[PDB]
């Protein structure tokens, strides 16, 4: 059905060029306004640029204006130039649609690797590791360095869970809602400031790491990342 | 003794008042009427095609009529100026442009009503916002390029006996520039959109009748009412311009030329004060504007 | 320049009257045959003169200057 | 064997209308006089769905009373957000002829259906990201009048040749059947508890048919045209039919028989829909003579008028929790008033 | 058109057979039912700006 | 407009692609079609274009016609009558080899919402209508029909029996007569379209 892959990978020499492509096949490509999400080989994920529905705006990070083009066949692009020594990350294509009651996020890509040879609102999730059980009762917090609950009623606190050797997936949404094919064991919670994710009837397959994820305004900054070890 | 006259100078004449009254008339008909017009063409309109040559017009019209109270102030001060010299390159060229803009919205109509009716197949393929709009900004074009000498040639004079200054235009006073700038302008503006206007019309009576079911008897009324008053508002205003470039600057026929040359753009805005009447009262389509704003 | 001449001319009278005459009868009207019109004033004949040269010399500066009253166009 | 049939028929009416007329011991009029007449009511257009290019012929608002669907003959049936003015979907219709638009109450279904004699089903929530046809609804020999949907699974369709249909989604095949209306059913308004509904049919009656074994338990006349909207009370004990003839009348289940008339002697354009409030006191009915009036459902005088549009209006629907109406007209525009 | 008549005799049984009750007790549970949801009502009672979204 | 920005970007797209659509559809011409039934409806245009309503559409000389064959709906006329309020010109076609055609005319040419739709009219049938007259007088359709019985002079009465049952003078009903083989019922349709849109066109701008 819905599949983003994606490929470009290799060793790259640093301040080089290369061509990230993501072939969106199985879906209204035009549509979606797809993303571009990285993740350090042992750090959390972290957003790189945006582009909407039919190139109508792009943006970008802080560290990503300029010297990345993201450009959109049924195929998103994404053009590397000077590399840096920190660019080196797993690339990952999300999807996106923003109307009432969407699911932003829904998809995201396979993901391939890239290796290499203070304004916005941080997310901070002091806890890093949560040991429990199977069967049993968990919570994951996660906070704020701004409200982000809008005027509109509207808290823009997304919970995404990553299975190891898996690409994220899209659990809670808005802290409230909730993503399609994701069973009731996981339910968002939190107000105003502070924002928990809990878990009830923990399974086998709950086991992974968290990012918290804000979406009040750009840049798109991700949590620490929880660990929710078993037992 | 504060009677400066040896002479018996006296106050303004019968063709000054005239000219007064037929601009105190526009103006206050140009409250009115153009500002209608545009609201309807703006807040009740912009999504039909038929619709911008009317906004264009009227917006002409009406930036035509708001600078009456410039030429009122010139006529009751004797031809004064109390402007500086850039005001009087600026707002006679811009009300110059507005009256060309006005003239060439007018043929332009015409040019558009005659595909309409020649071409019906091929006016739902043409027809759209973007050739309206691209025919609108063509005149509006031609009208700054007919305006142009007034933009460059207007010079601020003095007599230093009163503290009277009047401003007209200046072609160096030595060029043989004012026959060919003349000539182009009443061409461009009074006998070229009046060919247009003549040939249009009647070709639009002579197939509108050809075929029954389209005789309707108000095609007839709309085209005389356009041609003919359009032709009878604006002979005078040209015929005294092109005389008075040619003419010299002395003798009594230029001299009378100047005395009329007042009467004859009263005259004229006669027609810019006339012009959103006809489409609002033909235009049983604006009463739907109306009703709906 | 004209306006100079006027001042100079006007000056060579010792007489109010014959200035006022001179700076009232330097104006630049179209009226052809402005010595018509001083033909229908009553005043001194020193006045007459002065008026007469006043008359013709504005004319002939009105005639070289070529300035059109022009309005609009 | 006709003649004894006839008599039987007719002695069975007579009997019907005398046990009808034996229990109306009090008329509605001598009991909504003791009310204090809620005044006049006025309500501005806060927003307008400009961006249709056709007649609009439906508007049903979504169960969060946010989300309103409007159909028209451009060939789209374009999805509102009435907060935001924001077009949230548009639909690219199959046939331009469509004069019912039906948004499920859990918000993932749209039915939408007209001359074809079909009643398509649209997926909103479809996972390739576009919304696309569901189910296609073929069986009817007449115009798709009104279409409601009861669940996410069972629509009651009302179809222009003589037939009322309850539907089955998940199979396309229609699974009750409901017959006896003599004209076209020109409308359709399912109960609040989904378990039965009305039909305003064009041979002038309006008769109460059951979802679960398809029989008829009421029938009720008195309009003398044809009946253009019909809908429930919000308590479900009565309902309200708009007739051609510049009447609207509420009849009552339980007392089986019409209580109060809504007529004037200034009206005489057809009703073309009505629709109640939240309360019930408030019966928004729209005409054809460009307006759309407000009825008070007790004391059966008028309360305002929302004449806002250069047209007939086609649809009036309130919201579910009672925050707007929304009166689609045939100039184009929707407008949410409040 | 016997089955027809037939059918149409059984319909007119079944709907005479339809319990009755006064048409004043309809009244007035249509009465309470709309004193009952006056409050909740914000289309005849104007509801203040501070919670209406149709601003 | 935290993501709310995209919302409106959304809605500013479709509704581009809306206004697209409905300028692209105002290029097509609607004609209504109707008639008895079996009189010739679906044997008209057949040289061209391809259980309730059947749309046809074709292309002849730069237009796009749709040809809306209501003929299959067994409904209520009144009920869906109104949505073809915006028809450009309805084609009325009547079978001359067999009164209810002459009561449909009635009832459609004086109908509310054609008061200003000119109805055009194919008197269909053109050889069997002649061997019918040939073999049987026109009294069995006519009884009020006084007069010799050949083809010319019973064809332009029921021509004027038809026209005359209009009472607007508004509309003018564009009679014409096909041997159900002529092709030349495409020119007829277009020239009768090209005058209503002319007239459509002059009535817009402030002209008719």
């Amino acid at each position: 059905d819905v599949q983003l892959v994606e490929s470009g990978g290799g060793l790259v020499q640093p301040g080089g060029s290369r061509k990230l492509s993501c072939s969106a096949s199985g879906f209204a490509f035009s549509s979606f306004g797809m993303h571009w999400v990285r993740q350090a080989p042992e750090k959390g994920l972290e957003w790189v640029a945006y582009i909407s529905s039919g190139s109508g705006t792009i943006y970008y990070a802080d560290t990503v204006k300029g010297r990345f083009t993201i450009s959109r066949k049924n195929t998103l692009f994404l053009q590397m130039t000077s590399l840096r020594s920190e660019d080196t990350a797993m690339y990952y294509c999300v999807r996106s649609i923003y109307y009432y009651g969407s699911s932003p996020f829904d998809f995201w890509g396979q993901g391939t690797t890239l290796t290499v040879s203070g304004s916005d609102i941080v997310m901070t999730q002091a806890t890093s590791s949560v040991p429990v059980t199977p069967g049993e009762s968990v919570s994951i917090s996660c906070r704020s360095s701004k409200s982000l609950l809008h005027s509109n009623g509207n808290t823009y606190l997304y919970w995404f869970l990553q299975r190891p050797g898996q690409s994220p997936q899209l659990l809670i949404y808005r802290m409230s809602n909730l993503a399609s094919g994701v069973p009731d064991r996981f339910s968002g919670s939190g107000s105003g400031t502070a924002f928990t994710l809990t878990i009830s009837r923990l399974e086998a397959e709950d086991v992974g790491v968290y990012y918290c994820m804000q979406h009040l305004e750009y840049p798109l900054t991700f949590g620490a990342g929880t660990k929710l070890e078993l037992k | 003794l504060n009677t400066p006259v040896d002479k018996t100078s006296n106050t303004l004449r019968v063709p000054d008042i005239l000219a007064l009254v037929i601009f105190a008339v526009v103006f206050l008909v140009g409250v009115l009427g153009n500002a209608l017009v545009v609201w309807v063409t703006a807040f009740e309109a912009k999504r039909t095609i038929n619709a911008i040559w009317f906004l264009n017009l009227a917006v002409a019209d009406f930036l035509s009529c708001l600078a009456l109270p410039i030429l009122f102030t010139s006529i009751v001060q004797h031809h004064h100026w109390p402007f500086g010299g850039a005001a009087c390159s600026i707002l006679p060229s811009l009300i110059l442009l507005n009256m060309y803009a006005s003239i060439l919205l007018l043929a332009t109509i015409s040019a558009d009503r005659f595909l309409l009716v020649f071409k019906p197949i091929w006016c739902q393929n043409f027809r759209g916002a973007g050739l309206a709009w691209i025919a609108c900004a063509v005149a509006w074009g031609l009208a700054l390029l007919l305006t142009i000498p007034s933009f460059l040639y207007r010079v601020v004079r003095e007599e230093y006996f009163p503290p009277k200054v009047l401003c007209g235009v200046d072609y160096s006073h030595d060029k043989r520039r004012e026959r060919a700038v003349a000539i182009v302008r009443l061409v461009l503006g009074f006998l070229w959109p009046l060919l247009t206007l003549t040939i249009c019309y009647t070709f639009i009576l002579l197939r509108t009748w050809s075929r029954r079911a389209t005789r309707s008897t108000k095609t007839l009324k709309v085209v005389v009412a356009v041609v003919a008053s359009f032709f009878i508002f604006w002979l005078p205003y040209q015929v005294t311009g092109i005389m008075m470039s040619f003419l010299e600057p002395s003798s009594p026929t230029f001299l009378l030329l100047k005395k009329l040359d007042s009467l004859c753009v009263s005259f004229a805005y006669i027609n810019c004060c006339i012009n959103p009447i006809i489409y609002v009262v033909a235009g049983q389509g604006f009463q739907g504007r109306l009703r709906k704003s | 320049t004209l306006q100079k001449k006027i001042e100079e001319i006007a000056a060579k009278y010792k007489h109010s009257v014959v200035k006022k005459c001179c700076y009232d009868g330097a104006c630049v009207n179209n009226d052809e045959t402005c010595e018509q019109r001083a033909a229908r004033i009553s005043l001194g004949p020193r006045c007459i003169k002065a008026f007469t040269e006043c008359c013709v010399v504005a004319s002939q500066l009105r005639a070289n200057i070529s300035h059109k009253d022009m309005q609009l166009g | 064997e006709l003649d004894q049939l006839r008599q039987e028929a007719e002695q069975l009416k007579n009997q019907i209308r005398d046990a009808r007329k034996a229990c109306a011991d009090a008329t509605l009029s001598q009991i909504t006089n003791n009310i204090d007449p809620v005044g006049r009511i006025q309500m501005r257009t806060r927003r307008t769905l400009r961006g249709h290019l056709a007649k609009i012929y439906a508007m049903h608002w979504g169960t969060d009373s946010r989300l309103l669907v409007s159909a028209s003959q451009d060939g789209k049936l374009i999805i509102w957000d009435s907060y935001t003015t924001n077009k949230v979907h548009a639909i690219p219709l199959r046939s331009s002829w469509v004069m019912t638009c039906a948004y499920a109450p859990s918000g993932n279904y749209v039915a939408c259906g007209g001359l074809d004699n079909i009643c398509s089903i649209y997926n909103l929530k479809t996972r390739e990201g576009n919304v696309r046809v569901s189910r296609e609804l073929a069986g009817h020999t007449g115009y798709l009048s009104c279409c409601r949907f009861l669940d996410d699974n069972q629509i009651v369709t009302s179809s222009g040749d003589t037939t009322c249909a309850l539907w089955d989604i998940e199979t396309g095949q229609q699974t009750t059947t409901f017959t006896g209306h003599t004209g076209d059913v020109m409308s359709l308004s399912l109960a609040p508890d989904t378990r039965l509904f009305v039909s305003g049919a064009c041979d002038a009656s309006a008769k109460l048919w059951d979802v679960r074994e398809g029989m008829c338990r009421q029938t009720f006349t008195g309009h003398e045209s044809d009946i253009n909207a019909i809908c429930f009370f919000p308590n479900g004990n009565a309902f309200a039919t708009g007739s051609d003839d510049a009447t609207c009348r509420l009849f009552d289940l339980r007392a089986d028989q019409e209580l109060m008339t809504y007529s004037h002697d200034n009206i005489i354009c057809g009703i073309t829909s009505v629709s109640f409030s939240k309360s019930g006191r408030l019966l928004l009915a729209g005409y054809d003579d460009f307006n759309c009036n407000v009825w008070d459902a007790l004391k059966a005088d008028r309360a305002g008028v929302l004449a806002g549009h250069d047209n007939r209006v086609s649809c009036l629907g309130v919201t579910d929790d009672g925050m707007a109406v929304a009166t689609g007209s045939w100039d184009s525009f929707l407008k949410i008033w409040n | 058109s016997i089955a027809q008549a037939r059918k149409l005799v059984e319909q007119l049984k079944m709907e005479a057979n339809i319990d009755r009750i006064k048409v004043s007790k309809a009244a007035a549970d249509l009465m309470a039912y709309c004193e009952a949801h006056a409050k909740e009502d914000p289309l005849l009672t104007p509801v203040p700006a501070s919670e209406n979204p149709f601003r | 407009s935290a993501e709310e920005r995209a919302a409106l970007e959304r809605s500013k797209a479709i509704e581009k692609n809306l206004k697209e659509d409905g300028i692209s559809a105002a290029k097509d011409v609607k004609l209504l079609l109707l008639g008895a039934d079996n009189s010739g409806k679906s044997t008209i245009v057949k040289q061209m274009k391809i259980t309730g309503i059947v749309e046809t559409h074709f292309t002849f000389k730069n237009l796009h016609f749709r040809l809306f064959d209501v003929g299959g709906q067994r409904s209520e006329r009144k009920k869906w009558i109104h949505c073809f309020e915006d028809v450009t010109a309805i084609i009325f076609c009547v079978d001359l080899s067999d009164h209810e055609s002459l009561m449909l005319f009635d009832s459609i040419c004086n109908n509310k919402f054609f008061i200003d739709t000119s109805i055009i009219l194919f008197l269909n049938k053109k050889d069997l209508f002649g061997e019918k007259i040939k073999k049987s007088p026109l009294t069995i359709c006519f009884p009020e029909y006084t007069g010799p019985n050949t083809y010319e002079d019973a064809a332009a009465y029921i021509q004027a029996q038809f026209e005359s049952k209009n009472r607007s003078p508004n509309k003018e009903i564009y009679c014409h007569m096909t041997c159900a083989t002529d092709t030349n019922n495409a020119q007829v349709i277009f020239d009768a379209v090209t005058d209503i849109i002319i007239a459509n066109n002059l009535r817009g701008c402030g002209l008719y």
